[PDB]
RNA sequence: GAGUUGAAAAUAAGCAGAGAUCCGGAGAUUCCCGAAUAGGUCAACCUUUCGAACUUCUGCUGAAUCCAUGGGCAGGCAAGAGACAACCUGGCGAACUGAAACAUCUUAGUAGCCAGAGGAAAAGAAAGCAAAAGCGAUUCCCGUAGUAGCGGCGAGCGAAAUGGGAGCAGCCUAAACCGUGAAAACGGGGUUGUGGGAGAGCAAUACAAGCGUCGUGCUGCUAGGCGAAUCAGUGGAGUGCGGAACCCUAGAUGGUGAAAGUCCAGUAGCCGAAAGCAUCACUAGCUUAUGCUCUGACCCGAGUAGCAUGGGGCACGUGGAAUCCCGUGUGAAUCAGCAAGGACCACCUUGCAAGGCUAAAUACUCCUGGGUGACCGAUAGCGAAGUAGUACCGUGAGGGA
RNA sequence: AGUAACGCAAACAUUGGUGAGAAUCCAAUGCCCCGAAAACCUAAGGGUUCCUCCGCAAGGUUCGUCCACGGAGGGUGAGUCAGGGCCUAAGAUCAGGCCGAAAGGCGUAGUCGAUGGACAACAGGUGAAUAUUCCUGUACUACCCCUUGUUGGUCCCGAGG
RNA sequence: GUAGAGAAAAUGCCUCGAGCCAAUGUUCGAGUACCAGGCGCUACGGCGCUGAAGUAACCGAUGCCAUACUCCCAGGAAAAGCUCGAACGACCUUCAACAAAAGGGUACCUGUACCCGAAACCGACACAGGUAGGUAGGUAGAGAAUACCUAGGGGCGCGA
């Protein structure tokens, strides 16, 4: 059997977007994202929930905590990927 | 202003058990502006205190934009306490007690304990 | 502990007089020494820590009823 | 407004309508920070919701009769092995 | 039955007279830590073969060792662990103090510490008190009584019996004997005291009472419902004052601009439960079971009682020191007996130890639901009427507004 | 009592700027000080003090337009760096085992336990707050797939290191 | 290579190998980088285009070789990773396992700000005190003392 490190609520494993300047310069000059992600979580976790909601291919996946306790994930998708024609269709 | 809160018995705040309902005529029994007819506007369960319409007058004083412009000056009613009014019926113009007549159905309405009418209005 | 399993004798806690009845507290326990007596059941030595008065029961009314009396052999 | 259908719908679209609601729960989370005009009574009955169909899926873990800690193995049993997919609302 | 999405307003969207919010009964979820329990851990984390780990129970395989034991594997809604203010029981157990010092003694078997357990616990059904008269398990209260005593006869400690009340309830087991098995057990019998039981024989049948998933019964509780009777004048406001009326099976209380029988919520009274719990009363049913005569043989709880010692505790400090329980060592008798009646002996009286279980009266408050208060009113009352065991101090125990 | 003091005797001065208000905030020019630091980075600790804007009620031993202060928002990106997923020392906990009024004491296997042993990334740029972490260049580790052979392989055990 | 119960190892015997070891070094990485300067506007805070030489020698490390040698007694951790290997013991077996050769794919949690010879840590203070470790420029000097300075950072939060 193939087991993850922990069963954390695949549906709830992304909270919400970040919506600051720094991270439209991110889209423009990183081909990345920022979404906040709950404390529980992981670079095979969250980058398998965005390659399956989305559809498309996510180069890397660059986590922090941040010391409100939520944690916060820089996300990097492929290079076929814009990442803002992938962001004005969400709302960013 | 602690001292004035609601009480919360399992988070929930203590709503008190009344006489009037929203639509009613009402008139002022003794307190004040004591001896005029009125409808009733909004509803505080909490204070057992009624908003009537027309009649309470507080002129009060607002800070109208953030420009500071026209700075209105807006005549707006408070909350005369629940105890203080009785109800109308337009027909027997005169101010009159509450009970609880259960028909022939198996709803329970309004009475006028001195009048004949009933204050329960339908659906519309 | 200071007990025998067999017959349930504990520490007496019996205080000492001198010749001027000044107290002090002694405790005052049993002989139960190390021993290893032979099993007919099982034909073979037990190594057990018996008092005394077990042993006299033991070879007076036999390791059988005395050991079941206190519930354990094995 | 009484949910009837709950009960008339069977086991696997019991649960795959569990997991709808779930994925536009979390559209409803991407377009509350979009601040694209949305209902919060949409997000208030989604989860609403879903807590009545895990009331009925519960109520049917009952009516064959086994435990708690089977209900929490069998229920972790089947979480550790949910493919996302998107809500077919395209 | 009419508005709601807590405090807590505002804003955005809802939910609702095919009954929302809310209340009550029974259920569901309950991330992580914490008995914490898959393993580790620097608690609320990490690693994961995603696991109730360990002990106990059940089942298989069954080491040195033949039977065993240990181990391993498995099952299991799976019994225990952990927490609990005070009371209760069991064990360790002081010292300051009092004696005007102090060691015997007291404080004190109190505090404290550990363990356990219940709404009560312990004890409890006479090998008992008593005195020639009598009582009938245990516990608690008043009393005897500050008496008899005990005590460097100092300081102090201090019963018990007779009497009066609360509450009452008594039952299982071993042995002698029959039957099965190598014992060890099992199934019948018997468990009592101005003695029974076993063995042998004769009679004789049903009155009364005890126990109880199960469901109809009753009341009570956890939501609630109906519920009597007035206006007007007065300096902000009237419930107060003055004028006119009424209710009362309701004049307890809280509020309402200001003090209320007639304004509200209510109250007196009458009602009301799908669901759970509790109270006693039914029920298929299990049970208790009887009387006489003969028979001193057989039995009536053994390393036990007693004794020599070392003690402890009974108010009794080793004293004439009995009763009760233990340490070492010796070590009985079965009813024609044994133990107690304050060393001990003789007679009489009383009871039958060395096997267990039991409700009530009883002690207390972390609390809960009612009713009160010659109790407090922000230096008071709980430390705490707001963030209260909080800010702050200490490494921590802890202190603390 | 409006008294001592205002925390080294490195030392500031002027011109402009901002403002209602400037010895103190900013900018420039000189002057002066440390320079095996009074420089830069990381271990511990602290916990948001870091950055933009706003404010000057309290704090700053003066003032203040400034602030390690108050309010709102943001910021900490690792296969390679440091720890864990590896290992053990001192030491701790110790299954069973011995002991002990209780609690627990001793002690073996085992398991934790870095201050050590093992293991793979450097240079330039970006940037109000991040850089061996983000971008670009060249690399290196640990597994899978793609091609040749082998029927045995892994772990425990024996040894070198 | 053998020999003994002897797979590896260890010990004993025999044989082949004149070289070996490691900092340093040349090239690639590596220049259509960096860089002095000039060239055009200032929110005058900087951006924009272009770009020369980029070598040699003397000193010389407390850094490497280097756990390299010499000397001494006071005689200098453990286990895993790594490498080699028979029997015994548990499991899986053929397109399964093992060992490589190029080429692609994949990349586990926590810490990462800021102060850290301190105004932020510890001394109740924005306290003349304390705090492990790393980098060690020039001149005069034996020197990490000293005196003055580059980089970088300040003028010590009352003044007259």
């Amino acid at each position: 059997l193939k087991y993850p490190r922990r069963i954390l609520d695949v549906y709830q494993i992304l909270q919400s977007p970040i919506i600051t300047e720094a991270a439209i310069k991110n889209i423009a000059d990183e081909n990345s994202l920022l979404f906040t992600v709950d404390v529980r979580a992981d670079k095979k976790m969250i980058r398998e929930a965005i390659s399956n909601f989305f559809g498309v291919k996510v180069r890397k996946v660059n986590t922090l905590i941040r010391p409100d306790g939520t944690k916060k994930a820089y996300i990097m998708l492929n290079k076929e990927y814009n990442a803002s024609e992938l962001a004005k269709k969400i709302g960013i | 202003r602690w001292e004035r809160k609601d009480c919360k018995p399992n988070s929930l705040p203590k709503l008190h058990k009344r006489h009037v309902k929203v639509g009613d005529t009402v008139k002022v029994i003794s307190g004040g502006e004591k001896g005029k007819i009125g409808e009733i506007s909004k509803i505080h369960k909490h204070n057992s205190t009624v908003i009537i319409k027309d009649l309470n007058f507080k002129t009060k004083h607002v800070k109208s934009k953030e420009e500071g412009e026209q700075g209105q000056i807006i005549k707006i009613e408070a909350a005369i306490h629940s105890s203080n009014v009785m109800l109308i019926l337009k027909e027997q113009e005169v101010a009159d007690r509450v009970g609880h007549k259960i028909l022939e159905d198996v709803r329970k309405v309004r009475y006028l304990i001195k009048t004949g009418e009933i204050v329960d209005t339908p659906d519309r | 502990r200071r007990i025998c399993p067999f017959t349930g004798k504990k520490s007496n806690k019996a205080n000492r007089v001198s010749h001027s009845n000044h107290k002090t507290k002694r405790l005052q326990f049993v002989n139960l020494q190390y021993k290893r007596v032979w099993w007919e059941a099982g034909k073979r030595f037990v190594k057990l820590r018996l008092s005394t008065k077990a042993l006299k029961t033991i070879e007076k009314n036999g390791l059988d009823a005395v050991a079941k009396k206190a519930g354990i052999d094995l | 407004d009484e949910l009837k259908e709950l009960r008339t719908k069977t086991n696997e679209q019991l649960n795959e309508e569990i997991l709808q609601l779930k994925g536009e729960l979390f559209m409803l989370r991407l377009q509350r920070s979009a601040r694209e005009n949305f209902k919060p009574s949409d997000f208030g009955r989604m989860r609403k919701r879903v807590a009545r169909m895990l009331t009925v899926k519960r109520e049917r873990e009952i009516e064959q009769g086994v435990g708690k800690r089977l209900s929490r193995k069998l229920d972790k049993a089947w979480k550790r092995s949910i493919v996302v997919r998107p809500p077919p609302s395209l």
